[PDB]
């Protein structure tokens, strides 16, 4: 346990981890290059500039009693024990990176009242001042940095994350603030492990596998210190897992976490804290040779692992510091301005004790810690030494005695050749402003980003969510072909008639297939029903050319019944429903009627009577609604058919009623015996209208069908009429 | 503040006689149970051990009490008496807060002082490179932790919620029994409440509503101090929640009465766990004849007359006061654990001294500066059995063995024993009382059988969901579909036979059929038999006597042919139904197309050519029948819905007959042609008498039913049945055509012979 003691009239004390802890034989063991050495050298830079400085203590000089904490909150509470001696002096310590180190020192020193200034520890729970009065710190709370790295999950669209943190006062309260401010933003978590302090690579590979548990998560969340950072990204090469990393300021742009492990690196955001280099510390750090730097006990050590090589051996003057490149540590403003701020609260408090001399008066010998505390907490405000050109930082305490929530976002990249550097590619000032064009995986020419969900998204129109009543992990379950998915929440219904198509919102397609004029059962009827108008009109054409009244009725009679079939089989509309009903009764009534006459002025009698059916008929046809109605099925996979009423009403049977009494009257003419000839009209065509009764009873169903057929027995009806009333005598006259 | 006793050897003491203060104020208000009892059990214990000559003879212990104060802070700057001339005591009696005793083992550490804890429950003190110098005589949380989910699996609800306090007992204690949980598999948690150490006004109030939020989680587990279980029960009060949560207690609320004092109603049935203990005979004498002139040596013990006994020095005091009758005095559980504490350091301390002290008495010359480093050695060897005969001994962390026993709060006001645990549970639910075997379950067993087990993010949670009359259950994971021959049970779970539908007499359509086979069949019998009774030569010169007997047979068999197509459905006689249809067919349209021929033919022996053509037409309609007959012997065919089966499960049953549509249009259209050359045969013979009539007739009336048939049967197609329809009218459309030609001929025969 090497001293680093500094003469002077009051001495400031100082906690960096110089070296990193060791395994369970050593206490620690070997020395860090960034944050031990250059933390340390930069605090004594600072003294130094602080000794030579007129305007700033210049009548009394500040020493120095630096010790090292091994990165362990047990070595450092001894070093704390070290610095209170003499209490039981040290006005102050500048030390306390690490948040488990900063809490076990200042438990000691609340008791002795020593003032501690922090550089590096960012613990949300110490800002807690009625249980740290007496600490301070240059750095903010880890607060805003789960602010910041929550709104960089919600920028990527990343909800369902892993969280990785290690144990302690730093990483814990760290993954509570994030998972805490996480859930306002609806950010799913799917699993939180956390990282021991004294923990094997197998416990390492471990977590890493536990990590693969959850394919569904992609990225993870990093709340460990350098070391198990570096540990875990060693694990997961060794694993082969490809994975994007969201770490916290532990991480930052250290290179000593990325040593051996570029590979797994790759793609990985680290946020830091947001300072300067300091111009005068790259230039201090490389002027320095450890024969010249005896000041330092720690120096020999840095010297013997950076540059390798022996003192005994005495192979190390070769090497020297200017040759090599030199990265500043990003902390190294935060110590400065610690160191600073201490000196001023050091300097106002002598101009507001000791008015008259320069030195050190009598009345500040025993330097109180209550009042050098209430010294900085208020009074200090100044321009932040060292500023670059023309910045406006400036130190500030506030009430809880933290710093302010300035944080920088970098990424790690490939560079082409070999180089592994760190890019700036955004800031957080109290709001994200990433740049997603310096980052070489989210670009638009490469590829989709890497996604983090639970639950895959699915097309709303298509499938419908299902609401679980969680904050993530959903489900999709389509809704039935009958279902509309007017809302994301549930589904509705375009109504019947209505099929739920093309925007799936408001839908509003209703076929309208009719039976057509070509279809497979009627392509039969249509070509005969021509057939027998075509035979009609060389019937008619002949009488033209040549009882009359008879004839030219029966003609006539013939020749709508073949018109009125063309007309169901095109399409049913308002006027089409109206006239096939009358149609078709008047149609097989006036045929009979006529034949009737015939057998047997007259012709006025029959027409009178005939005009009598017309009137039964629309009184019949009146009380049945004659308009044209699309009758939809009961179920859905039908469509309309465009059925103007039922058929089993009374309208067929009223009309084949005086149909069959025009018939028996032409029995009649029978009983009398071309006699014979109507007579076997009647035979025939009370047979095929009996023979019709058998197919509409079991063509309950198929529609098509009933319409056919319907066609077929009025075609050939007419036909059997003008085939053997008229037949016979064409024989007469053409034949012979 | 504190108690000073002088004596050879100092031993430090703490303990929380005050409860924490509120806003600024350290101190809050005084603890009767967790600060009194607990303190003067360390005053019984010294005293026994002063005056015990088998126990460090000669060498009188001195004592400095100091006060936690329940605060983690407040004990540090009072632990710091220890240890200030250090930079005298030999070692401390550690707190009872799990973080306040870290702050104290850290360090005394520091200084090379042990330090031993009588009621410290925390998996964090178990870690001997941190706290090496620290030892305890209670078990540790992770214990606990494994003895509270098996009381959870035993009590039949594994859907809980965990309630802690900020530090690291309460934060600790949940995540101890959380990652046991995950061990487990089948319990888990619904939410975690962490109540803050600073709460704010109406907070414990806002915890309730999140525990009512998830009402399924009916029992909760609470791993609060004291203070905060007496304010969560207050709450619950005001939400009248009372009855409702079932709470599950931790060490910190084991027997203690002040978290339920004034709360009986609520809280009623609560488990409770606490370390094996017994109750102190000899502490409950010494308590008990306390007053305010003896016991000066407390300072606390004169604020304690006031809180105890509800008076001041309000109501005036009488110093003749008794604690054990005109107050309630139970002594405080974790009492037997601070002697236990005393005994262990003294114990050690008299090993020490055998070995380092041989021949003096009192404290020779090399033991005066006592060093930790040699008395921690022996405070971890030390097998001594304490009061109440329990055994104490630390493990190499300073830890004791797992010893925990179960407790109930019920009222008929009393904590009652309902189980033990010394590493495996001894649960006795028989005794336990709160609603008959309260279940906290999320997403209640369904199994009707149609119901599948879907599994949500939470494995307690099984989402229900039926199974469609499509598919059978084979397990509660997922249920798959049944053999398209088989429809599932009632209950989804297997598959069961599917019904059929065969063709039998007395359905409404093929009962006409049997009645026009009967009415052909004795006409066709009547006629050939009257031509057999007597042969008049002139009207079998017209007949033929050899087409006319066949013609007869072959209407016949027609009618024949219909009593096998209703028949039942074999494999022989399906097959065959071809054979009577195809012959029947042809033996009456080829015998009727030669007598149109022959009868044309004179128009513009002859009988023996006529049945020459005749056989050789049914010849070539054999020879075609063989064709068919060998081209698929199909037995049968069994689904005729089924091969479609419809949504529902009511009735899909269906037996059909081997038969194909091309074979029934090819056997129809070769006797439909052989009808075709009659057609143009008879129109130009319309143009004998006797002849022409009745074949006219026939033709005509063949065409008509023939015509109805492919309506009737192409259109059956997609209707609500094609197999019951098609063979009532395949069978009646053939009777017609064979009653219609038979008898159109057979009556003139009759009626002519009668008038003869
Ligand atoms: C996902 O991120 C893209 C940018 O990469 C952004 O445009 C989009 O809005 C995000 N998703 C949602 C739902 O906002
Ligand atoms: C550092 O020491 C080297 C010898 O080791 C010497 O040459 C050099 O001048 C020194 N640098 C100084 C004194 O600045
Ligand atoms: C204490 O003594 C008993 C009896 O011999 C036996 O359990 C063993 O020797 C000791 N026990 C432990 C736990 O060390
Ligand atoms: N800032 C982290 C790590 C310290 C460091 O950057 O070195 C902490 O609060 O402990
Ligand atoms: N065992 C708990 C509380 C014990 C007590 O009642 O004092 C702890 O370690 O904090």
């Amino acid at each position: 346990k090497k001293v680093l003691t500094l003469e002077g009239d009051l001495v400031l004390g100082g906690l960096f981890p110089v070296h990193q802890k060791g395994g369970p034989a050593e206490d620690c063991g070997p020395v860090n290059e960034h944050r031990g050495i250059q933390r340390l050298e930069a605090m004594l830079f600072a003294l130094d500039r602080i000794n030579r400085d007129p305007h700033l203590l210049p009548g009394v000089r500040l020493g120095a009693h630096i010790l090292d904490s091994c990165s362990k909150d047990t070595h450092a509470l001894e070093q704390a024990l070290d610095f209170v001696r003499a209490s039981l002096a040290i006005t102050g310590v500048i030390g306390g990176s690490y948040s488990d180190v900063s809490i076990q020192v200042a438990n000691l020193l609340r008791l002795f009242q020593i003032p501690q200034i922090s550089y590096a520890s960012t613990s949300a729970k110490l800002s807690d001042k009625s249980r740290y009065d007496y600490f301070a710190r240059t750095v903010p709370p880890d607060f805003f940095q789960a602010k910041a790295m929550a709104e960089i999950l919600r920028f990527f669209n990343w909800t369902y994350v892993s969280t990785v943190a290690s144990e302690g006062d730093y990483g814990e309260t760290g993954i509570e603030a994030f998972e805490l401010e996480a859930r306002a933003r609806n950010i799913c978590v799917a699993t939180s492990e956390k990282v021991g302090r004294a923990m094997s690579r197998a416990a390492f590979e471990g977590v890493v596998r536990a990590l693969l548990q959850k394919p569904s998560a992609r990225v993870a969340v990093l709340f460990t210190r350098s070391e198990d950072a570096r540990e875990l990204l060693a694990a997961s090469q060794r694993l082969n897992a490809s994975f994007t990393w969201v770490a916290s300021d532990g991480w930052g742009a250290l290179e000593s976490v990325v040593a051996g492990s570029e590979g797994a690196a790759e793609g990985a955001i680290t946020i830091e804290l947001a300072s300067y280099p300091i111009s005068d510390f790259a230039s201090y750090f490389q002027s320095l040779d450890p024969w010249n730097n005896s000041r330092n006990p720690w120096f020999r050590e840095f010297w013997e692992q950076r540059f390798r090589c022996s003192f005994r051996q005495r192979d190390c003057a070769a090497h020297s510091l200017r040759a090599v490149p030199f990265e500043q540590e990003s902390k190294i403003m935060f110590v400065v301005n610690a160191v600073y701020a201490m000196a001023h609260a050091l300097h106002n408090m002598h101009r507001a004790l000791c008015p008259n001399t320069t030195r050190l008066c009598d009345a500040m010998r025993p330097v109180n810690g209550r009042r050098l505390y209430k010294d900085f907490v208020l009074n200090v405000k100044f321009d932040a030494p060292f500023r670059p050109a023309d910045t406006h930082n400036e130190v500030r305490f506030d009430r809880f005695g933290d710093g302010i929530g300035r944080y920088n976002i970098f990424t790690y990249l490939r560079a082409g050749s070999g180089r592994y550097r760190y890019q700036k590619v955004g800031y957080w000032a109290e709001g994200l402003t990433l740049d997603t064009s310096l980052i070489p995986w989210a670009s638009p020419s490469a590829g989709p980003l890497p996604a983090s969900r639970c639950s895959e998204p699915c097309l709303q129109n298509e499938v419908k969510s299902v609401q679980p009543g969680e904050v993530c992990c959903w489900l999709c379950i389509p809704c039935q072909p009958y279902e509309y998915r007017l809302d994301e929440f549930t589904c509705a219904d375009c109504g019947l008639g209505y099929w739920p198509n093309a925007s799936l919102t408001g839908c509003f397609e209703l076929p309208q297939e009719y039976i057509r004029w070509g279809d497979a059962w009627a392509v039969g009827p249509v070509t005969i029903a021509c057939l027998g108008a075509l035979a009609t009109l060389f019937v008619l054409g002949v009488f033209v050319r040549h009882g009359r009244e008879l004839c030219y009725i029966l003609l006539g009679g013939v020749f709508l019944c073949y018109c009125m079939t063309f007309i169901f089989i095109a399409k049913p509309s308002t006027a089409v429903c109206t006239l096939r009903r009358l149609g078709l009764g008047t149609a097989f009534s006036v045929c009979y009627s006529a034949l009737l006459t015939k057998t047997n002025s007259q012709v006025a009698i029959c027409l009178a009577l005939i005009s009598g059916q017309l009137l039964i008929v629309v009184a019949w046809l009146v009380v049945e609604a004659p308009g044209t109605g699309k009758e939809t099925a009961p179920e859905r996979r039908e469509v309309v058919t465009l059925r103007c009423n039922h058929r089993d009403a009374s309208m067929l049977g009223s009309l084949a009623y005086n149909v069959l009494l025009i018939a028996l009257c032409t029995l009649y003419a029978f009983k009398t015996r071309e006699a014979k000839f109507i007579g076997f009209t009647m035979y025939t065509t009370c047979i095929i209208w009996l023979a019709f009764l058998p197919i509409f009873y079991v063509t309950s169903s198929d529609y098509r069908v009933q319409t056919t057929t319907m066609c077929v027995s009025v075609s050939l009806s007419g036909s059997v009429v003008l085939g053997c009333l008229f037949a016979p005598k064409l024989h007469i006259i053409l034949f012979q | 503040n504190s108690i000073r006793i002088d004596g050879d050897i100092t031993l430090g003491g703490l303990f929380p006689v005050h409860g924490r203060g509120s806003e600024g104020k350290p101190c809050g208000e005084l603890k009767k149970e967790k600060g009194i009892h607990r303190l003067e059990a360390m005053l019984f214990a010294l005293d026994r051990i002063n005056n015990d000559p088998d126990l460090l003879p000669n060498i009188t212990l001195g004592a400095r009490i100091l006060d936690t104060c329940s605060r983690d802070t407040h004990a540090l700057e009072q632990s710091l008496t220890f240890v200030q001339a250090l930079i005298r005591v030999v070692g401390v009696i550690g707190a009872s807060g799990s973080s306040v005793s870290i702050m104290v083992a850290n360090i005394l550490r520091l200084f090379k002082i042990p330090q031993i804890s009588y009621a410290s429950t925390a998996p964090d003190l178990s870690d001997n490179s941190r706290y090496d110098f620290f030892s305890r005589v209670v078990p540790s949380d992770t214990y606990q932790a494994q003895a509270m989910v098996d009381i959870v699996r035993a009590l039949k609800w594994n859907y809980v919620s965990t309630v802690a306090s900020e530090g690291s007992y309460g934060e600790s204690g949940v995540e101890a029994f959380i990652q046991k949980s995950r061990e487990d598999g089948g319990v888990c948690i619904a939410q975690s409440v962490k109540i803050p150490r600073e709460p704010k006004a109406g907070e414990f109030d806002k915890i309730i509503r999140r525990l009512l939020e998830t009402s399924n989680a009916r029992a909760v587990i609470i791993f609060a101090n004291e203070d905060d279980i007496r304010r969560v029960l207050e709450a619950a009060r005001r939400a009248n929640q009372t009855g409702h949560f079932f709470w599950m207690g931790s060490d910190s609320w084991g027997s203690k009465i002040a978290p339920v004092l004034h709360l009986e109603e609520v809280a009623e049935g609560a488990v409770t766990i606490l370390p094996k203990r017994m109750s102190v005979r000899g502490f409950d004498r010494y308590f008990s004849s306390r007053t305010l002139d003896n016991n000066r040596r407390n300072i606390w013990f004169a604020e304690f007359w006031e809180d105890n006994f509800h008076c001041k020095l309000v109501k005036k005091c009488t110093n003749r006061e008794r604690i054990g009758q005109d107050s309630a005095y139970e002594q405080e559980g974790k009492v037997q654990f601070v002697i236990d504490a005393v005994y262990a350091m003294g114990h050690a301390l008299h090993a020490m001294h055998r070995d380092l002290c041989p021949g003096r008495v009192g404290l020779c010359p090399r033991m005066d500066p006592v060093d930790g480093t040699q008395l921690l050695k022996y405070i971890r060897n030390v097998n001594f059995s304490g009061i109440a005969g329990n055994p104490v001994t630390f493990n190499e962390n300073g830890d004791a063995p797992g010893r925990y026993d179960i407790y109930q709060y019920q009222l008929r006001a009393e904590y009652k024993v309902i189980g033990s645990w010394t590493d495996h549970l001894h649960l006795r639910i028989e005794r336990m009382h709160w609603q008959q075997l309260p279940r906290s379950i999320c997403s209640l067993p369904c199994q009707p059988g149609e119901r599948k087990k879907t599994v949500k993010g939470m494995p307690c949670c099984w989402h229900c969901e039926p199974c469609t009359g499509y598919q059978y259950q084979v397990d509660r994971y997922t249920c798959k579909t049944c053999p398209y021959d088989m429809r599932p049970t009632e209950n989804r779970t297997g598959c069961r036979p599917i019904p059929i539908i065969k063709l039998e007499w007395g359905s409404p359509w093929a009962v006409l059929p049997l009645f026009l086979a009967v009415v052909g069949i004795a006409a066709t019998l009547f006629v050939v038999i009257t031509f057999v009774r007597y042969n008049d030569t002139p009207i079998v010169k017209a007949s033929g006597r050899e087409l006319s007997y066949v013609l007869l047979a072959g209407i016949f068999l027609c009618y024949a042919t219909t009593f096998l197509m209703i028949a039942e459905p074999d494999l022989g006689t399906c097959s065959l139904r071809r054979i009577f249809l195809g012959l029947g067919m042809s033996i009456s349209y080829a015998a009727l197309l030669t007598k149109t021929n022959r009868i044309y033919r004179i128009f513009e022996i002859s009988p023996a050519s006529q049945l020459a053509i005749t056989f050789s037409l049914i010849s070539l309609q054999l020879l075609g029948i063989c064709v068919w007959f060998v081209v698929d012997p199909s037995h049968s065919v069994v689904d005729f819905q089924d091969q479609r089966t419809l949504d529902p499960r009511f009735a899909r049953g269906v037996l059909k007959c081997d038969i194909s549509d091309l074979s029934l249009i090819c056997l129809l259209g070769y006797s439909m042609l052989l009808m075709v050359t009659c057609t143009v045969y008879a129109i130009k013979t319309r143009g004998t008498f006797n002849e022409a009539k009745p074949i006219g007739f026939t033709m005509y009336t063949t065409c008509i039913v023939w015509l109805a048939f492919i309506p009737i049967f192409f259109g059956t197609s997609q209707s609500a049945d094609k197999l019951y329809i098609q063979t009532t009218t395949l069978t009646v459309s053939v009777s017609l055509s064979a009653s219609v030609s038979l008898g159109m001929l057979y009556m003139p025969k009759v009626y002519i012979i009668l008038f003869h």
